[PDB]
């Protein structure tokens, strides 16, 4: 969606963009929390036959 | 089993009438039984605990832990 | 088994094998008398359900409930599911002699040792200091050696120091997703209750210094002693198979201080003066009348490999600095001058280690990497970097960028009322305009941070 | 204006936005849940009375007797919260319920006057709430966590993505009950409608309609719109509404009172349907082939004979129209069919479903319910009435009924507990309208679709379960037999209700332990909202899109508060100002703005009222006297931002400080940091342990005053007064007579108890800090808790960070500390422990406690008492006897070598075992206090006498002091009587106090006054002797102990836990690392004054870990401590108070756009001196969240402290003495000490006890164990050239008994051989394989 951030971390940002950035932060945290199980089962698959 | 059921019914009636815990001294004064016999009957009657008993939320904490076998003695005593 | 509180610990298998024999005896009592056939078939399929539940309970739609309001676990569930008798006790299980503690930053040593603490070395090398103490004759029996090791005299620590030397002990970190997580080093007597680790080889562990308490595993037998000796030391397995580049290359304070240490700039305080000897150059730098980034003419003695293992000394006039001359004094008898004649940064230290490991040797490469991390730890503390609010800057271009951006957004809002702007065209226009604005911010920030 | 605690010391708050009314009471969520549950309701549709109206009255199967209910009441608790904190026996309150028995007559149908009885029947226990907020259960304080479930409502969902990959959009309808069968309506990809009543197998749509005694024509009249076709003797003419030919190709010539309108083959356009609407054509001549092929609605019977010519749901043909024309039925009412817009799909369902009547429907429904039964009518009809039309067995949640009426767009917010026949028709009509494309699919993640399960609602659910668990047996006892001599007291039991209550409060996964580290984490664990529970959001089927935050959580739920890992952000916590309504939803206040004039009144808005209109945000510029500044003000329109004019702004928030919770908003610089490390800050602070003696922090917020006294850790004054006596164990107060109670004199004596135990092993002190008596009022601070200094929270203390690189020690996010932290006991935490003793009766001899223990020397017995107990404060060492204990031994059976040794040396070795209490690997320390429980039948035997006199010293002596305080006023009243009675001034002080009643005056009113004074003294003595007996009675009877156990001795410890050179401790922004070894003050750098650097951090951690708040936090701390050092330098000279007054006035007026004008000119000189003694260690700063200090203020505030606007002044080297090439900031910032202590997690084993199956070498915390390895380490060791060291780890040190037996003999003799034998776990595997009944063997080599 349209409007980006205007300031930066040094000048100080507002409440609205800070609420928007949580949607991208915690989704990436959920991705890096959940993808490790599939990666581990795949690297289980590759060493399993061997 | 009959004596345990009788003592359970008397304890339930006594907790209903009085309103507090069934102290066994009044049971011994009522049913003319000795107090050590009441202690023995209250001590024997207990259901055993199963071998799984899920404690935590994860499927890692179950039994086969915190229980040790005392038949296997120390290697230092054998040495 | 009776518990400490007098409670009893029985299994559900006891309940299954009790009810099966109970209804088997009840079937015997029904078949020894004249029973109706409905009762006989009832007892038979109850026996059938009980035997097939004792074999495997709870893989069909209905199971046995009413033990402790949980669904019942049978004998096949020890093997089949996540509980896993195989996975728990057959291809890996609980073993004696181990320990784990918080990792602690200290170089403190050469690369073949990493900081094992005092009390864990006392606890885990305890039968060893029974065995090497009873033989030498400082105690009568081992029962007296019990008391002599819990009283903890200084001769016990002396025998323990005799035991610990020449003993590589295994260290692993969970999970071991690659093979470089497990490797052995020999201990040293330090003070404290925390383990330490060699800071240069932390790329092989994939671990940050915050905790996680990696474990230590002790080998006992002499064949396990030689297995921990030969193919466990990190000098013996230095390069990984997966990539075309080794993973004992640093990217740290070492690299930051080395990039500050090899950088040059034209400034004052003795530039362009000629000396013969890089040791004279570093002595003149340590005397105080010099500059770290100055242009100093030092005669560099350059060596070159022969066809079958000799060297040719070539000393001429080379354009170098103070720090490049010191780094030339770091390397013993090796790589040509074109290696040191560039701005040594991220990829350059990997190129130096890659040429050093491939051309010249193994043990001078280990010594060379050890001297690199030594001089990195030296000139990092010599550097002394800092971050302030006046270090990072934001120019006055950002107000003009925001003004032009809101002017173009106002132009979009004026052209939206014409009736020929859809949602997708306006969406693509907003993406293109703000992407060009972000690229203009990035180029302005690059052009304003590379200058000044 | 302000409180006296703020008159003592005050800080600077900038405040760029003006504020309105502050943070409310923090624990209003947990307390009101109960206050709506226990407190009595006059209307009675709340709390327990809702369950007592839903269940009661109970009517038996015979109908000759019933049970009635009136009300309930609560009694006084037996034990207090302090005695239940010390010992702890089920802190609750008994429930009293009066019941009436109504017995009907046999002859009279309504003979209710036969037998009416009234008595008392006991119910059980109900635990009250310590108003501080802890469920006190048997000495272990807990709470319960509020849940977050989907609640009763009718919202829809889409079925796309994975299933139905052909490209068919399918929806479903889900009716959510409260207690019954969960109703499911779904679609079919071949254009049908399915019904899944309590989903196990699919059912058609019309079977539930035909089960309600409905015919075909009633369904076609209610759902479909019917069109009448008319015939006048040659033609086919229809009554067509003209707005119905949209999207239909005309295949004939339309001639209606004029010319041809629509050509043959042209679709009906806009002007054609406009002209057909303008003409108002009633009859349209349609051809034969248009009607022939449609479906009629009614059953057109024959008027000649009465047979069925055509039935319902029958396709028309060419001969059928001729038969209907010859029969005379010229009112063919054909159903309107529009495949594009409308839905004929229920007619297709009628085509598929072959059932006709209710008897054909109920058989199939009852076979779908329970297969394996012959079909009946009465049982299926009763099952239908009890599953769908019942109230006692099927509740429907009146708030959920309001949600039903909101979703179905009705006007009545009340309803019944049964499902009406119109609701199913309305929800099917809504589902057909959504299938047609007129509706909208509601998302799951709305806040109007989740209901808060608080304490009282879950208590109502558990009370309903426990009452259904009794009422069946109550009905059985009513229908059991005789009713004349049978009383209702012995009928209703008390065991199952109280048993279910105590098992839910001590066995549920939500009812867990608390966290006594620091009280902000206590508030966090109080107002925590979980998602897992009784059928809630299970993490195995966790919502992948539910886990992402919804844009309507702006101001309701804190977006960042969760622990990383398995407990992912599904479990959250609510925000600061947001509370809950009585319905069960979240709400937040907004202030009123009327036509640009910003007023003062505020109102609360629900979840569905946010996305309708304009909601403004707080960072917009506001002007004086109401109006705005800028024409373009950003706001929130339906969850999206917009830029518009002035008059469209409806509401506005009060201030920014609300979108995060309290644990995030205590960080003052959250607006300059990334969201990831701000998420990490919450679970960095909520596991922090405070030090021994901390000080006042520097960088805080203004909301530290709330979480303080509003948490409840500090002692709150009841109504104020003058402090009379100050001690470190007890403080009292003298209340003024104006605010005194009119009954008698009230004295608030404070029996504060220090150093109590916690289950996280922490030390708690409440630190009496008050001076001699000052006038205090309501809402003051009298006791600073374990993490508070002067009311507000003092969590940790500030260091001096100079993040500069060092020789390999600050390598990758590690910490260098100095040697000055050890000297003044800085960073010193105290961890205390709790132990216990067991003594159980055996069959050969009971357990005894004697100091005389055989085979133990007197050097280990000198520390014990004559009973065998360690003295209080004795320094213990690992391997000492804590509690002496003898044990009767049986028969001695030993080897003949030891019997030969016994025959040679000559020790008898009698039957006394050494089973005394010893500490395994004992961590040394100091015993706090020994608590010993006694037995009612066994004599206590001399031990607990001293603690009995200690319990008598905390007894009546304090009541004697209160009696002396009352006796002072009593003697003052006696003196006021004796002066007013006669002239007595010199003959009263010389006489003793007891020789006053023998004086006899004249017969007048003063004799009656003296008689009343004597009766008042006798009444005070009679009141004193009652609790004189009662306290001793409570100490005597308060010894309930577990059966089979004689007595239990508790032993406490105190380690004081000095600084180990490797720990886990960091700052507030989430840079967690490990402290390396301690370098001294000599190596570490210093400054021009000569002070060495206290602590060193990571210099490259700043641009890589994206933390910005660290730098300006360091600058604020440096500038504030420079101001404090200037205050100290002014204090060093005996200076005139006027220029100090001017200095404090200019320091408070330093801000340009600052609020909170300090009333500073009204302080006295001693108050200014106390303010200087408080601001000695720096003037603390307070910056609010999302409102920060601009850098010009930082520059002009550190220029005040004689700094050249850089903060980097000349770090000198400590090793060589030279100066650095570029200086580093030597400023001050604030950091906290964590809970991860080193040797509590560190453990290592050599030997021990082995387990049963595969001998399972035990491990864990306080178990003397080690670490195993998984199959990952097996693959890692097989990746090397190592072969059988892994095999050694597999068998030799793991399960080979003879293997390790030979191995230990090889090590103790110096052989070092392995000799592998046979693994026992593989033998256990072979026995588990052979337990099935199939063969397995080992082929011999």
């Amino acid at each position: 969606i349209e409007t980006p951030i205007t300031a930066n971390f040094r000048e100080g940002l507002n409440v609205l963009q800070y609420f928007i950035s949580t949607h991208g932060a915690r989704k990436g945290l959920a991705d890096t929390a959940l993808k490790t199980a599939n990666s581990g089962y795949l690297t289980r698959r590759l060493v399993d036959v061997a | 089993i009959e004596t345990i059921n009788k003592l359970n019914r008397i304890s339930r009636q006594m907790l209903q009438e009085m309103g507090r815990e069934p102290t066994p001294e009044e049971l011994a004064e009522r049913m003319l039984m000795p107090e050590d016999k009441i202690r023995k009957v209250l001590k024997i009657a207990k259901e055993p605990i199963s071998m799984e008993t899920p404690i935590g939320d994860d499927e890692d904490s179950h039994l086969g832990d915190f229980i040790e076998d005392t038949t296997l003695e120390l290697p230092l005593d054998s040495a | 088994v009776p518990l400490d509180g007098g409670r009893f610990a029985t299994s559900d298998l006891n309940d299954l094998y009790r009810r099966v024999i109970n209804r088997n005896n009840r079937l015997k009592r029904l078949l020894d008398l004249a029973a109706p056939d409905i009762i006989v078939r009832n007892e038979k399929r109850m026996l059938q359900e009980a035997v097939d539940a004792l074999l495997d309970n709870g893989r069909r739609g209905r199971a046995i409930t009413g033990s402790n309001k949980r669904p019942l676990k049978s004998l096949a569930d020890m093997i089949k599911g996540k509980q896993g008798r195989f996975r728990q006790n057959l291809l890996g299980k609980r073993v004696d002699y181990s320990g784990r503690s918080v990792i602690t930053v200290g170089p403190y040593l050469r690369l073949h040792q990493c900081g094992l603490p005092k009390k864990m070395a006392l606890e885990l090398f305890k039968p060893f200091i029974y065995g090497k103490l009873e033989l030498r004759g400082l105690a009568t029996t081992i029962k007296a050696a019990k008391k002599m090791v819990e009283r903890e005299e200084a001769v016990v620590w002396d025998i323990l120091d005799e035991v610990i030397r020449e003993h590589p002990v295994l260290l692993n970190r969970a999970p071991t997703l690659h093979r470089l997580g497990i490797q052995a080093f020999e201990p040293v007597l330090i003070e404290g209750k925390a383990i330490q680790l060699h800071p240069l080889v932390c790329a092989a562990y994939n671990a940050d210094f915050d905790g996680d308490q990696m474990a230590v595993h002790v080998p006992l037998t002499l064949e396990a002693q030689l297995e921990a000796r030969a193919l466990m030391m990190s000098t013996n397995n230095i390069l990984s198979p997966a990539n075309g580049e080794p993973i004992i290359v640093p990217s740290q304070d070492v690299v930051l201080g080395l990039y500050y240490m090899t950088r040059d700039c034209v400034n004052a305080k003795g530039e362009g003066m000629v000396l013969t000897g890089p040791k004279e150059a570093e002595r003149l730098y340590r005397s105080g009348l010099a500059s770290l980034h100055a242009r100093v003419k030092v005669r560099i003695t350059e060596y070159e490999k022969d066809a079958n293992g000799e060297l040719v000394a070539k000393t001429s006039l080379k354009d170098t600095t103070v720090g490049r001359a010191i780094l030339w004094m770091i390397v013993p008898k090796g790589l040509p001058y074109s290696i040191v004649n560039q701005a040594l940064g991220k990829k350059a230290i990997s190129k130096m280690l890659n040429t050093c490991y491939r051309i010249l040797g193994l043990k001078p490469t280990v010594i060379f990497a050890d001297q690199i991390m030594y001089t990195g730890f030296a000139y990092a503390a010599r550097s002394g970097a800092s971050v302030g609010i006046d270090d990072m800057v934001i120019p006055e271009k950002k107000h003009e960028i925001i003004s032009e951006a809101e002017a173009e957004v106002a132009e979009i809002q004026e052209q939206f009322q014409s009736g020929l702007v859809t949602a997708g065209e306006r969406y693509n226009k907003v993406i293109d305009i703000w992407a060009a604005a972000n690229d203009r911010v990035s180029k302005a920030m690059m052009d304003n941070l590379q200058t000044e | 204006v302000y409180s006296y605690t703020e008159k003592k010391r005050i800080r600077k708050d900038f405040g760029k936005r003006p504020q309105v009314l502050d943070v409310p009471y923090l624990l209003s969520i947990q307390l009101d849940s109960f206050q709506k549950f226990i407190e009595q309701d006059p209307e009675g549709q709340y709390g327990l009375e809702a369950a007592f109206r839903s269940v009661f009255p109970i009517q038996s199967y015979s109908g000759n007797s019933e049970l009635q209910y009136v009300s309930y009441r609560l009694g006084e608790p037996v034990f207090d919260v302090q005695e239940c904190q010390i010992r702890g026996v089920t802190y609750s309150a008994p429930l009293r319920v009066k019941l009436r028995l109504v017995i009907y007559e046999r002859e009279a149908p309504e003979g209710t006057v036969k037998d009416i009885k009234e008595q008392e029947v006991y119910m059980g226990e109900i635990p009250l709430m310590t108003d501080n907020g802890t469920f006190v259960i048997n000495g272990t304080e807990r709470v319960i966590v509020s849940q977050l479930h989907r609640s009763p409502g009718v919202f829809f969902d889409s079925d796309k993505g994975k299933t139905h990959s052909s490209g068919k959009v399918l929806y479903n309808a889900r009716i959510i009950p409260y207690r019954g069968s969960w109703l499911d309506f779904e679609f079919d990809p071949k254009d049908n409608l399915f019904v899944r009543i309590d989903r196990r197998r699919k059912l058609p749509a019309t079977i539930i309609l035909r089960a309600l005694n409905y015919t075909t024509e009633q369904i076609l009249d209610l759902f479909f719109e019917k069109v009448i076709f008319e015939i006048r003797d040659n033609k086919l003419q229809m009554e067509l509404v003209p707005e119905r030919l949209r999207g239909e190709t005309a295949s004939f010539d339309i001639e209606a009172n004029g010319k041809v309108y629509v050509e043959k083959g042209r679709r009906i356009t806009a002007r054609h349907i406009r002209q057909l609407e303008k003409d108002d054509v009633k009859l349209i001549e349609v051809p034969v082939e248009y009607i022939a092929g449609k479906v009629v609605a009614k059953d057109y019977i024959d008027e000649s004979t009465g047979e069925l010519i055509c039935a319902a749901n029958m396709e028309l043909s060419l001969d059928l129209l001729a038969k209907l024309s010859q029969s005379g039925h010229k009112r063919i009412e054909t159903l309107f069919t529009n495949d594009l817009d409308h839905g004929p799909y229920i007619s297709e369902t009628l085509r598929v479903d072959p059932t006709n009547d209710r008897l054909s429907a109920l058989v199939e429904i009852y076979r779908m319910m329970r297969p394996g039964e012959p079909p009946t009518r009465e049982a299926a009809e009763s099952l239908f009435e009890n599953l769908f039309f019942s109230e006692d067995r099927y509740d429907l949640s009146a708030v959920g009924r309001m949600k039903f009426n909101r979703s179905l767009l009705r006007e009545e917010i009340e309803g019944s507990g049964i499902l009406s026949k119109d609701d199913i028709i309305d929800v099917m009509k809504k589902l057909i309208d959504i299938r047609n494309g007129k509706g909208e699919v509601d998302d799951i993640d709305h806040l109007g679709n989740r209901r808060i399960r608080s304490v009282g609602e879950m208590a109502e659910n558990q009370f309903r379960v426990g009452l259904v668990r009794v009422e069946r047996a109550v009905k059985e006892r009513l229908s059991l037999g005789d009713l004349d001599t049978l009383m209702p007291q012995d009928m209703i039991n008390a065991k199952p209700i109280s048993a279910a209550v105590k098992e839910f409060f001590g066995s549920s996964q939500l009812s867990q332990f608390m966290d006594q580290n620091n009280p902000l984490s206590e508030i966090t664990h109080k107002r925590r909202i979980s998602a897992l529970g009784p059928g809630g959001l299970t993490r195995e089927r966790a919502g992948f899109e539910v886990r992402d935050v919804h844009p309507t959580h702006y101001g309701r739920v804190c977006p960042i508060e969760t622990p990383e890992g398995p407990n992912i952000g599904l479990i959250n916590s609510l925000s600061v100002y947001a509370q809950t309504n009585e319905y069960g939803f979240l709400e937040t206040p907004y202030r009123k703005v009327t036509d640009g004039v910003v007023t003062d009144e505020i109102h609360y808005l629900s979840a569905i009222e946010e996305g309708n209109y304009v909601i403004a945000q707080a960072n917009s510029n506001l002007d004086e006297e109401g109006h705005f500044v800028e024409d373009l003000v950003t706001c929130r329109s339906k969850g999206e931002s917009s830029l518009f004019s002035r008059d469209q702004v409806d509401y506005m928030d009060v201030s920014t400080q609300q979108v995060v919770s309290v644990g995030a908003s205590l960080i003052p610089f959250l607006e300059h940091d990334d969201a990831n490390r701000a998420l990490m800050g919450a679970n960095m602070q909520r596991q922090a342990v405070p030090t021994l003696r901390a000080d006042k922090p520097l960088v805080g917020t203004g909301m530290e005053r709330a979480v303080a006294v509003d948490s409840g850790v500090t002692a709150v004054a009841k109504r104020g007064g003058v402090v009379q006596y100050v001690d470190a164990s007890r403080i009292v107060i003298k209340v003024n007579e104006d605010e005194m109670y009119p009954g008698e004199a009230g004295i608030d004596i404070y029996n504060l108890t220090k150093y109590t135990r916690s289950n996280q092993n922490t030390c708690i002190n409440q630190m009496p800090c008050v001076s001699l008596g000052e006038p205090v009022e309501r809402g003051d601070v009298l006791a600073d808790g374990p993490s508070t200094d002067l009311g507000e929270l003092a969590l940790g203390q500030n260091m001096r960070v100079a993040f500069m690189p060092w020789n390999g020690y600050n390598f990758e996010d590690s910490i260098l500390v100095s040697e000055r932290v050890v000297q003044e006991d800085r960073f010193t935490t105290i961890h205390i422990q709790e132990l216990a003793c067991v003594s159980r009766d055996t069959k050969l001899g009971p357990e005894e406690i004697t100091a005389d223990i055989p085979n133990v020397g007197e050097a280990a017995l000198s520390k014990l008492d004559e009973s065998g107990i360690v003295y209080i404060g004795a320094e213990v060492t690992g391997g000492d006897i804590l509690v002496g204990k003898v044990t009767p031994k049986g028969e001695t059976q030993l080897t003949p070598e030891e019997k030969l040794l016994r025959a040679i040396f000559g020790e008898k070795a009698s039957d006394v075992k050494d089973s005394s209490l010893r500490v395994p690997n004992g961590v040394s320390g100091t015993v706090i206090d020994v608590q010993v429980f006694t037995r009612d039948g066994v004599e206590k035997d001399k031990r607990a006498l001293e603690i009995e006199e200690m319990q008598l010293k905390q007894a009546k002596k304090d009541l004697s002091e209160e009696l002396q305080i009352l006796e002072a006023g009593l003697f003052s009243r006696i003196r006021a009587v004796l002066v007013a009675g006669g002239v007595e001034a010199e003959k009263l002080d010389k006489l003793p106090r007891d020789r006053w009643l023998e004086l006899g005056l004249t017969d007048e009113e003063k004799q009656n006054q003296l008689e009343q004074l004597a009766e008042q003294y006798d009444e005070l003595k009679h009141e004193f002797e009652k609790k004189l007996e009662a306290k001793r009675r409570k100490i005597t009877q308060g010894d309930d102990l577990a059966p089979g156990v004689l007595k239990i001795v508790k032993v406490y410890l105190a380690v004081k836990r000095r600084i180990q050179p490797g720990d886990k401790m960091a700052g507030r922004h989430g840079n967690k690392g490990v402290i390396s070894k301690i370098n001294p003050i000599e190596d570490m750098p210093y400054d021009e004054n000569g002070t060495p650097v206290d602590i060193v951090l990571n210099p490259l951690g700043v641009p890589s870990r994206m933390n910005i708040g660290q730098i300006l936090e360091t600058h604020l701390g440096m500038a504030a401590k420079g101001i404090g050092d200037k205050i100290n330098a002014m204090l060093k000279q005996q200076q005139e108070v006027a220029k100090l007054r001017e200095f404090i006035q200019r320091a408070y007026d330093l801000g340009a756009d600052v609020r909170q004008k300090v009333d500073l000119s009204t302080f006295s000189d001693e108050e200014v001196m106390r303010l200087a003694e408080n601001l000695r260690k720096g003037m603390p700063i307070a910056t609010p969240v999302f409102d920060g200090a601009k850098e010009a203020e930082i520059k002009e505030l550190l220029k005040l402290g004689d700094l050249p606007t850089s903060g980097q002044i000349r770090l000198y080297d400590g090793r060589t003495g030279e100066q650095f090439e570029r200086p580093v900031t030597v400023g001050y910032m604030y950091m906290l000490k964590l809970n991860h202590l080193v040797d509590d997690k560190m453990h290592a084993r050599s030997t021990g006890s082995y387990s049963l199956v595969t001998q399972q070498p035990l491990g864990g915390k306080a178990q003397f164990g080690g670490q195993r390895f998984g199959e990952m380490e097996v693959w890692a060791l097989e990746a090397y050239g190592a072969a059988y060291t892994l095999q050694e780890m597999l068998t030799v040190k793991s399960d080979d008994v003879n293997g390790r037996t030979k191995m230990y003999k090889n090590i103790v003799d110096g052989n070092h051989q392995m000799e592998p034998g046979m693994p026992e776990s593989f033998n256990v595997l072979l026995k588990e394989i052979r337990s099935l009944g199939i063969n397995i063997e080992l082929e011999d080599e």
